[PDB]
């Protein structure tokens, strides 16, 4: 929805804007967070 | 004066008192129970006066409240609201233009705001979502979207069960990503059936053992 | 909960088959393939100390002279699976005069295996491989502890199964020679070891139509085993 | 959740978990179709393939001269109520010299499997059996499901998504009747596409017919006879 | 509280076990009350009628049931139970006839339905079944005897009893009643009963809703008294 | 006493996530590694 | 709540709950109505279809009992199949030991003492049928019967089994049934069916009868289609 | 589920007063 926001509009439907992230410790959630905080092209906040 | 209504908190009751609000122009005033507890000096005692005199104001007044049903039943804030709460709710103009709605979802205590006697008047009940409660969810809120004539809404409703009306706005939501993952110009039904697997997290696969 | 073979679930899945369908996971891999001229059929031994004696602990045990089974999962149960194999043979024998196709045997098998709750304990837990020469030729049929038949062409099981399934599936072809498929399986096995192969590692066997007799190979493995 | 456990007891809304629980039982399988004609009764079984080298598992299996049955869900039940078939079966032909009526065989049916959905210390039949058979009154399709429940139809398909095959047959219900063998046959196996995703057709490898009439015995075809009725149809409108 | 033996039939701590009480206030959920009196040559037993609909039949209601020629029975509490326990004291009945050759005194059978309770409640798995009993006969040398058997397996027989929803009160107005006199005569037991229930029901009764049933020396066959009778008595008593 | 106070501070994320206004394209990530211990105001449509 | 798991005990009040969740299970059935003329019986049952594949003929919800006894199970279909089976052998048995028909009050006093028989073990589930009883005699007139899964039998003149239980009785009440025979019965029941909420929300259903009295020689049986479609006609243009 | 529980504390802000301005402005 950030670079291609003609699909939705297109077909007809609304994009969702929060994604909660779940799974035992260690399977490697952070590490996908890292990732995308590199191809972003945008604004990023860590937050404490 | 004042109506009760409870029921799961599946039922979408904002979407009924919202509707009302909608009908009228009686200058709508809202309000929630838990954020009405501040600073630990009762402050609740004193938004409550304010929206009654607000309300005494703008005399075409509709009352939104929700939430807060707990008062101590085990906070020397929430005793305080009530008491603002009960006495206002019988110093009201017995005339009677000013309107009170209270939508909430326990009856699990019955010390505050007692029924009975003049305090509450009328209350009702909410059902569970029944058979055609789930087909006219879905229906209304696919209407956005490109949808295949021969969506067949009844199998829908029989397999769903224990399972409320927001939960099928998400199926309706499902079905259409889905789709796009495919890039699919319309929806199906199976699109649908794997919506209603998908919001429950399961997964399908061959298990071995059957057929 | 599911602490009861005797219960379904919220989608209507028995949880206690499929504990038992992968307590096979921990066993030890059986290769078997079937060809024109015959059957073939290898396992790893998978010795515990030098001090064992070899001959003790075997995975490949002739219920007739032309049927043979191998064995992957828990021990004890494979041997009351394989008496009651080897007594219904010998009784169709009797009552008929005739030796009975390999089918059948894994029917009357099966048919002992679904008794877990059925009667009036815990199911079995063993994955077994029939291969045998029947009338209408070489036959070879797989089986686990629910009781479901099914016939492979060729076919892997224990651990490792899924490893060796993916390189198994690009070789085989049904014009195959008895003699290439038993190095292909060789190839295979030495792959999916973690020790390096010899001929104390693995024990071969094959029946044939005309050659229905002598289902092992011993000491020639090392001329088998050199040529590869 | 807790009146979720066994068999016996009841909910606060009138209800036992358990048979409702064991009906997704049937939804795990593949899907098969059933139809009768004026003379003839038809059932259309899709085989599901294992691995790339291993035998279809069987779904359509032999009964007697004048029944059969398919198959969908688990593989034990199945086979214990197959043989409590034929041993019924058998058993009326020793005594009477008569071949048995489907009618009454099917109520034996609904007795045997009434038992274990009220005692306690065994699971109910979790399978969507399909029955069809010829007597004296013509052709005949019947179901039952694992609530005891047995209906007659004059067309049903069960399995994993088998609505697709109930509309199909609904939008074509009329004309079932006056048609023969040669085109029933193919009017109803263009049911199973609709099961079927739209990026795979069925094939020769993996699909079964059983056919009953009043003059043929019951007959199955699979792999070598399916040729000549899978010639000739319409392809999906893609 | 704490319930130790809610569920099952164990001793809790102060041995006092906890299902048989249950089953005790189970017999109030019936909602009726019976009376029975004797007299030196009689024996009455007196009881009301509920009919909350005018599709109910007249004749499928009465809860007096014949046990035998000589023993009468009247039933509280629920209804099914009560149905199988008059079918098994029938039962009992029968073979103590067969097997003995002269008839069965009113003790015996009581004993029998005790015995059976008893053996019930001792082992698990079966509801001890909520009815009471009570039973009347003429026997000789005794004269009239009314006994009343418990669903814990206690009987006993005595001058007047009451059953159901107001025991407490009807139980006392007899103590009160009984003390100055006996009851001598046959028309001053019917008295005492109806008098009874009316006063602890505060209400007077239509006939059509009153269930008498008396044995007498001069006649020990059972018999059921009919509306006219019974409007007859009513109004002698009720001048 | 003290506790109470971290209570308001996650009821002013709440009603700030959403209401009206849509907030565009400014899109949240949660993660945890206990999700049962989550207080179901959460994951109501519209915030997650 | 605790205490209302099992069937063999009882709460802190003194009820048992299962027997009344099976009650309350009941009640989602199809209404089916009896009703008695001074010369017959007359039983009427509302049956609802299901998707269009149906032959009509499937889930009869009338059983041939007996010679001259009806059937009304209303309920879970099962269960009442396996009572239909037990009273049919019950009479059977009567019939072998002394050789003549069984009397009505007999029979349903036996059915229901067997049913009330799954009230008390715990290892067995109380049934979830509660159906009529039906039956004309030369020599005993018109009678009818009810039972419930609780173990209660005794007659009526007229009942109803369903949602609108006490709605159809409403106004099956203002009928002087006393003096009229079953002919005029036969086409007023039908409206009677189709007064309470037969298709307000509903896809379609089909009304069956039967027919017992005086007119059959005490014999029990469905009523023929020409009078059926009679009934149709009158109470379909009555409902205008 | 008994209590035997503890907690922690919030400080007591209300701590300024007000202080003669000693600006020398001409
Ligand atoms: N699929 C994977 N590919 C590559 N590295 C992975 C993968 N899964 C886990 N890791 C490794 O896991 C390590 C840390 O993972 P990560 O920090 O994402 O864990 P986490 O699930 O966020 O844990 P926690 O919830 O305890 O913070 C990294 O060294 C990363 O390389
Ligand atoms: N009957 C209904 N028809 C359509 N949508 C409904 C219905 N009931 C609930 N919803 C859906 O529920 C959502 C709004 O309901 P909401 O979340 O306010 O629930 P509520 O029960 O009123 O809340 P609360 O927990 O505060 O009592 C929307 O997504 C709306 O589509
Ligand atoms: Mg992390």
């Amino acid at each position: 929805p950030l670079l291609h926001p003609e699909r939705f509009v297109n077909l007809g439907i609304e994009p969702p804007k929060g994604v909660l992230l779940f799974g035992p410790p260690g399977t490697g959630k952070t590490l996908c967070a890292r990732a995308v905080a590199n191809r972003t092209d945008a604004c990023f906040i860590r937050v404490i | 004066k004042g109506v009760l209504m409870y029921g799961p908190p599946g039922t979408g009751k904002t979407l009924l008192a919202r509707a009302c609000a909608a009908q009228t122009k009686a200058t709508f005033l809202k309000l929630a129970g838990p954020q009405l507890v501040q600073m630990f000096i009762g402050d609740g005692a004193k938004l409550v006066r304010d929206a009654f005199a607000l309300a005494k104001e703008k005399a075409p007044s509709i009352i939104f409240i929700d939430e807060l049903d707990a008062i101590g039943t085990k906070d020397r804030e929430v005793q305080r609201t009530m008491l603002e709460l009960l006495n206002q709710l019988d110093g009201f103009q017995p005339n009677t233009q000013v309107k009170v709605i209270a939508a909430t979802n326990r009856v699990d205590i019955l010390d505050p705001a007692l029924l009975r006697s003049g305090r509450l008047d009328r209350k009702i009940e909410f059902p569970m979502p029944n058979e055609e409660a789930r087909a006219r969810i879905m229906q209304i809120h696919s209407r956005k979207m490109n949808v295949s004539p021969d969506v067949n809404y009844e199998e829908l409703a029989r397999c769903t069960d224990d399972f409320n009306g927001a939960q099928c706005k998400a199926v309706c939501v499902e079905a259409g990503m889905i789709a796009l993952r495919r890039g699919a110009t319309e929806l199906t039904h199976e699109d649908y059936m794997e919506g209603i697997l998908e919001v429950q997290a399961k997964k399908k696969a061959n298990l071995q053992y059957y057929a | 909960y599911d602490r009861g073979v005797n219960t379904f679930s919220p989608e209507g899945r028995l949880f206690q088959v499929e504990y038992a369908i992968e307590a096979i996971k921990l066993g030890s891999t059986a290769i078997g393939i079937q060809t024109s001229e015959g059957v073939c059929l290898a396992v790893e031994k998978r010795i515990t100390s030098p001090l064992m004696e070899p001959s003790s602990i075997e995975k490949i045990v002739e219920i007739d002279a032309h049927i043979g089974c191998a064995m992957s999962g828990l021990i004890a149960d494979a041997k009351t699976l394989i008496d009651k194999a080897r007594v219904e043979t010998q009784n169709h024998w009797f009552t008929y005069n005739e030796t009975m196709t390999v089918e059948s045997v894994t029917q009357a098998v099966s048919n002992l295996a679904l008794q877990f709750g059925e009667e009036d304990s815990r199911p079995f837990g063993v994955a077994l491989l029939f291969g045998g020469v029947d009338e209408k030729g070489p036959q070879l049929f797989h089986m686990d502890p629910s009781g479901t038949f099914v016939q492979c062409d060729a076919r892997a099981i224990g651990s490792a199964s899924e490893g060796a399934q993916s390189s198994l599936q690009e070789v085989y072809h049904k014009s195959m020679t008895l003699k290439e498929a038993i190095k292909s399986s060789l190839i295979i096995l030495k792959q999916v070891m973690e020790e390096k192969l010899n001929a104390t590692n693995i024990e071969l066997a094959t029946v044939q139509p005309g050659q229905n007799f002598h289902m092992f190979t011993k000491e020639e493995l090392e001329e088998v085993i050199k040529d590869i | 959740n807790q009146y979720d456990n066994d068999v016996t007891v009841w909910s606060p809304q009138g209800r036992i978990h358990q048979i409702e629980y064991a009906m997704e039982a049937v939804k795990q399988g593949s899907a098969t179709v059933g139809l009768k004609s004026k003379t003839h009764a038809v059932l259309v079984a899709l085989k599901r393939a294992q691995s790339e080298l291993a035998a279809h598992q069987k779904k359509i299996l032999h009964v007697d001269n004048h029944i059969g049955i398919s198959i969908a869900g688990l593989t034990a039940d199945a086979r214990l109520l197959c043989n409590f078939m034929r041993q019924e079966c058998l058993d009326s032909r020793f005594v009477f010299d008569r071949p048995l009526p489907v009618s009454r065989l099917v109520s034996l049916i609904g007795s045997k499997t009434q038992i274990p959905t009220q005692r306690y210390g065994r699971r109910p039949y979790g399978v969507g059996l399909l029955i069809a058979g010829y007597d004296d009154m013509g052709p005949h399709i019947f179901q039952t499901c694992p609530s005891a429940n047995y209906f007659d139809c004059r067309a049903m398909s069960i399995g994993a998504r088998s609505q697709s095959a109930r509309t199909y047959l609904e939008r074509h219900m009329s004309e079932f009747m006056e048609c023969n063998l040669n085109e029933l046959v193919k009017h109803g196996l263009r049911a199973l596409r609709e099961t079927l995703p739209a990026e795979q057709d069925l094939t020769t490898k993996n699909v079964s017919i059983g056919i009953v009439g009043k003059d043929l015995e019951f007959t199955i075809y699979d792999d070598d006879d399916v040729s000549p009725f899978l010639e000739g149809l319409e392809e999906r409108p893609q | 509280s704490a319930g130790f033996d809610r569920h099952i039939t164990i001793f809790s701590p102060e041995g006092r076990l906890y299902q048989v009480e249950y089953a005790f206030k189970a017999i109030n959920q019936g909602g009726l009350t019976s009376v029975a009196v004797r007299g030196k040559d009689c024996a009455v037993i007196v009881t009301q009628k509920k009919v909350p609909d005018k599709l109910l039949d007249s004749s499928t209601v009465t809860h007096l049931f014949k046990i035998t020629e000589n023993i009468g029975c009247v039933m509280t509490g629920m209804t099914a139970d009560s149905r199988s326990q008059v079918q098994r004291a029938r039962y009992e009945a029968a073979n103590w006839k067969y097997k003995y050759g002269y008839e069965i005194p009113v003790d015996m059978l009581c004993k029998r339905i005790a015995d059976i309770s008893q053996v019930y409640t001792q082992n698990a798995e079966m509801r001890p079944l909520g009815c009471c009993m009570i039973l009347i006969g003429i026997d000789e040398e005794q004269g009239p005897q009314v006994y009343k058997c418990d669903p814990a397996g206690y009987y006993c027989g005595f001058k007047a009893t009451a059953a159901g929803v107001k025991q407490t009160e009807s139980t006392s107005f007899l103590e009160k009643k009984v003390k100055k006199k006996f009851d001598w005569t046959f028309e001053q037991t019917v008295e005492t009963a109806i008098t009874c229930l009316s006063t602890v029901l505060s209400i007077d009764f239509k006939p059509s809703e009153i269930e008498v049933g008396v044995v007498t020396v001069e006649n020990p066959k059972f018999r059921i008294l009919t509306e006219a009778e019974i409007d007859a008595h009513l109004v002698a008593l009720a001048e | 006493g003290g506790d109470n106070e971290v209570q308001r501070t996650m009821l002013e994320l709440i009603n700030q996530l959403d209401g009206f206004d849509p907030r565009g394209n400014i899109k949240v990530l949660m993660a945890t590694n206990r999700p049962d211990t989550l207080d179901p105001a959460l994951m109501r449509p519209g915030r997650l | 709540t605790g205490y209302d798991l099992s069937a063999s005990t009882f709460s802190p009040d003194g009820r048992v709950f299962q027997v009344e969740y099976a009650m309350k299970a009941v009640e989602n059935s199809s209404t089916a109505i009896g009703i008695r003329c001074k010369d017959g019986v007359v039983f009427g049952v509302e049956k609802l279809v299901l998707s269009k594949l149906y032959e009509e003929g499937s889930n009869k919800r009338l059983f041939n009992v007996d010679r001259h006894v009806g059937m009304a199970v209303a309920g879970l279909l099962a269960d009442a199949r396996s009572l239909a089976d037990i009273a049919r052998e019950e009479a059977s048995n009567f019939r072998s030991n002394f050789g003549y028909n069984i009397p009505l009050k007999h029979l349903a006093d036996r059915v229901a003492m067997y049913v009330h028989a799954y009230t008390l073990y715990s290892a067995v589930r109380p049934f979830g049928c509660s159906f009529m009883l039906g039956s004309y005699s030369v020599n005993d007139g018109a009678q009818l019967y009810m039972i419930d899964p609780s173990g209660v039998s005794y007659g009526y003149w007229g009942c109803a089994i369903g949602k609108a239980r006490q709605a159809a009785k409403t106004e099956i009440e203002k009928l002087q049934m006393k003096e009229m025979t079953c002919r005029d019965i036969v086409k007023e029941v039908a409206k009677i069916i189709y007064i309470v909420h037969d298709e307000v929300k509903d896809k379609a259903f089909e009304l069956e009868l039967s027919w017992v009295g005086e007119l059959t020689n005490g014999r029990h049986e469905i009523v023929p289609k020409d009078i059926r479609e009679e009934a149709e006609k009158y109470a379909k243009e009555s409902l205008k | 589920q008994p209590s035997g529980n503890t907690s922690s504390s919030a400080l007591m802000q209300g701590q300024r007063a007000p202080q003669k301005p000693s600006q020398n402005l001409v």
